[PDB]
């Protein structure tokens, strides 16, 4: 149950929480091993893994009207802030083969500033889609965003912007 | 006595199947890899198995028990010039054995 | 063990010296775990779980405070201590500050208004 | 009815999630119980009640970027004070599995 | 048996914990001399008498140091 | 009983030779999650359909797997469908009640047949071209480093916690490789003469690493020397030896 939600939360649904791409993660199963308002605590928590589930599709088809270089820097900067997303979902279950007394709050509270995270940088995944950049402005519109105003958004998009860089230093050294 | 023996070392060896703290049963090797004993009876089935197949027509003289260093011995013996202990003027072993004696001979 | 030679094992953990040297301390000891021994008052982890906390305020140190409450949660949900009461008693007594009174903080009942 | 029943609708609305025999029809107005045990409720649930406004501003004014930086900031602020609430709220989970 | 380690690994578990508490309190204790207080409250003992002990044993080894 | 019973105990023998699981348990929902959902299933009436898989360990499966990805074939678990290994509908796991089973197993499955339709290839090469053979090499050369990696984990299983989210990611570096070579085999597919079966996919080897001009660019070098080398033997040859010899024609320059 507390490893079916970590597979659940992380690429692979289940039954229990069964996936959509017009809602994400949809329980609504009568539990009688659960409280009613428990599903509620559930919903809040499926947020989290709708965003990283629409996150490594998008990294998978790469490599439509989108294509270049650019996006062979960004989606790879993409998997670089989703890694302490994998390190934080091994430590749960690591703690959870000894203790199995722990509710699903512990797991709420860990991964509190990754639901900080993932909205901010959802507008970002969505923000080159609808509007289509694939030139070298994507740094431009990254770089807007990276003044931020919510910490954790403001780092993650710095190992970002140091990737697209380093991929303009390659065309200005053989260049230049 | 108790809190003596209470340093003891504990498991490390937990499951997704029994949880609580499960003190290990271990990972269950196969035929191939869980012999060395496993090897010793496989090959005690087997002569038995075919002892029984055929109808007690066969007859193994026990190509175990020597175990190495004394068939070792042994066939070092034979190429001196004296003789071995199966010839005088695993059931494999009796395949390199034959050709390892008719050389003393 | 018994309490009586573990008492020594106490006088030998502390000291480094033999028992056979020291032992007008290990006379003074005998006299006040002597005939103040058990259990004479009522024991109530949950004011010490309070205390406990009142130490980790006194350092102002939050955090592990919070840490304290899964730990004796713990203590709890394995079950195999008598006497749960007296260890963090112990422990809390015991405490010192890396870097006040309690005569206005009120304590346990002590069974001298109940009969024995 | 049991107690234990009531101390489950407690737990969770704290956060803002409404118990199975705990509801608030006037949002306004705090929770409303759907002898003495009974009376101590409602200053009970009063924390949770502010709970809900604490979160549902910075719900909204964390996504603004037409309110600045300050203001991103008090949002962060109130973010984490919120995020050690949550922490104390699982011990009181924990203790289950009298509780009063 | 097997259920008389099992016991034997659930005191286990709290030897660690009570390891914890003591350590984020810091007594001057280890882990050695705490195996003889916790068998101490096992048979039940004041810790108003115990600590006071403690506090006087101590005061007799950087006296002949 | 006294070599069934030595049987049983040290080596398995319970879904792939028949002996029903008594595997014991510790239930209560974090473990026992499949019987609660179909308890739950009965009481909200189905009605009856007894469903009917036939309880596999958990280890058993991760281990079984790491022999399927390694790059050796027919294994019990995962039904086949020409020579494509599939999820195993007839197997159980006491929680997770078959359904993220389902997917993982599945992603697991889709390495399976690209490493199967490879090492096939490879075989069929032994049961000539000069660009094949060392095309196969190269592939071989890689496939022996990514096995011995397999394989010492596998040693390393029997000598603690395992469950599935370590070695899955502990094997990202090399599924992310493993998928490289099926589009470098996609266009090895798509074949009349061997000059241009050779020179078409060779440039394509050598347009790819200045596309991404790391652990890639790597991988495509190594393949890239080992194909290019036929050619620089044959001309060094031409140079040193004044006459031109190919293995029935290497080169589109009739002399």
């Amino acid at each position: 149950m507390i490893h079916e939600l970590l597979l659940a939360l992380s690429g692979y649904p289940g039954s229990i929480f069964t996936w959509n791409k017009r809602s994400g993660l949809q329980v609504s199963q009568d539990f009688p091993f659960l409280h009613p308002s428990e599903t509620s605590v559930l919903n809040r928590l499926c947020r989290l893994g709708t965003d990283y589930i629409r996150f490594t599709e998008f990294i998978e088809q790469y490599t439509g009207g989108l294509h270049g270089i650019y996006l062979r820097a960004f989606c790879t900067g993409l998997d670089s802030v989703l890694q302490p997303y994998r390190q934080a979902l091994l430590d749960l279950e690591q703690e959870f083969l000894g203790d199995p007394h722990l509710s699903i709050s512990h797991v709420n509270y860990f991964l509190d500033q990754f639901q900080l995270l993932f909205p901010s940088v959802m507008v970002v995944v969505e923000q080159i889609k609808s509007q289509k950049i694939h030139g070298c402005q994507i740094l431009e519109t990254v770089y807007k965003h990276s003044c931020g105003g919510l910490p954790p958004v403001r780092s993650a998009l710095e190992k970002i912007l140091a990737v697209c860089h380093g991929v303009m230093y390659k065309q200005l050294s053989a260049w230049m | 006595l108790w809190e003596a023996a209470l340093t003891y070392e504990a498991s490390k060896r937990r499951c997704w199947e029994r949880v609580g703290c499960p003190p290990g049963h271990r990972e269950e090797p196969y035929l191939t890899e869980a012999g060395r004993d496993a090897f010793d009876k496989f090959c005690r089935l087997h002569q038995g198995e075919l002892q029984l197949l055929a109808g007690g027509v066969l007859q193994a003289p026990q190509p175990v028990l020597v175990k190495e260093c004394e068939l070792v011995k042994d066939v070092l013996n034979v190429l001196i010039g004296v003789v071995s202990a199966t010839f005088s003027l695993p059931e494999s072993i009796s395949s390199l054995l034959s050709e390892v004696a008719e050389y003393g001979t | 063990k018994s309490p009586n030679v573990l008492l020594q094992n106490l006088c030998c953990r502390i000291l480094g010296r033999s028992e056979a040297d020291v032992a007008q301390q290990f006379q003074y000891a005998v006299r006040v775990i002597g005939s103040n021994f058990a259990p004479t008052v009522e024991r109530d982890e949950f004011l010490v779980a309070e205390k406990i906390k009142k130490e980790l305020i006194r350092q102002r140190r939050e955090a592990d405070a919070a840490l304290f409450s899964e730990l004796h949660r713990k203590l709890h949900s394995q079950g195999v201590l008598k006497n749960k009461w007296s260890i963090l008693y112990l422990l809390l007594s015991l405490s010192e500050d890396p870097r006040s009174y309690a005569t206005l903080f009120a304590q346990a009942l002590p069974r001298d208004a109940h009969s024995t | 009815i049991t107690e234990a029943a009531l101390v489950r609708d407690i737990l969770y609305v704290f956060q803002g999630i409404d118990g199975k025999n705990i509801k608030m029809n006037n949002t306004e107005n705090c929770y409303k119980v759907e002898r003495s045990l009974r009376d101590t409720a409602v200053r009970l649930s009063e924390l949770g009640w502010l709970h809900n406004k604490i979160r549902r501003y910075t719900d909204q004014r964390s996504l603004d970027r037409s309110f600045g930086l300050v203001g991103q900031s008090f949002c962060a602020a109130l973010h984490q004070e919120l995020r050690e609430y949550y922490r104390l709220l699982s011990v009181l989970h924990s203790q289950l599995q009298s509780l009063t | 048996a097997a259920a008389a380690a099992a016991n034997l690994n659930a005191v286990r578990e709290t030897m660690d914990v009570l390891l914890e508490i003591s350590r984020i309190l810091n007594t001057g204790l280890d882990m050695e001399t705490l195996s003889i207080c916790v068998r101490l409250c096992e048979q039940g003992i004041n810790p108003e008498a115990l600590s006071s002990v403690i506090k006087e044993l101590r005061k007799a080894t950087e006296a002949l140091k | 009983p006294d070599d069934r019973s030595w049987l049983e105990h040290h080596v398995v023998h319970q879904y792939w030779t028949a002996r029903p699981s008594q595997f014991p348990h510790s239930l209560h929902l974090h473990s026992n999650l499949a019987a609660v959902w179909d308890q739950h299933l009965y009481s909200s009436d189905p009605l009856y359909v007894p469903d009917d898989r036939v309880l596999v360990t958990e280890t058993q499966v991760i281990r079984e797997t790491l022999w399927l990805l390694s790059g050796v074939k027919k294994l019990f678990i995962f039904q086949l469908i020409d020579g494509k290994v599939t999820v195993r509908n007839n197997i159980i796991v006491t929680h997770l009640t078959h359904s993220c089973l389902r997917s993982v197993l599945e992603q697991i499955a889709a390495y399976g047949q690209v490493v199967f339709r490879l090492q096939e290839f490879i075989d069929e090469v032994m049961g000539p071209f000069r660009t094949y053979q060392a095309f196969m090499w190269a592939l071989y050369k890689y496939f022996i480093s990514f096995k011995e990696e397999l394989a010492e984990i596998e040693k390393c299983i029997i000598n603690t916690t395992i469950t599935l989210a370590i070695v899955v990611d502990k094997l990202a570096p090399r599924l992310s490789q493993l998928k490289v070579l099926h589009k470098v085999f996609s266009t090895g597919v798509a074949e009349t003469r061997n000059v241009v079966r050779a020179s078409h996919l060779l440039n394509t080897l050598y347009k790819a690493i200045l596309e991404y001009d790391e652990q890639t660019v790597s991988l495509l070098f190594s393949l890239w020397v080992e194909t290019v080398r036929p050619y620089l033997q044959t001309v060094d040859e031409w140079i040193v030896h004044g006459h031109l010899w190919d293995g029935a024609r290497e080169f589109i320059i009739q002399r």
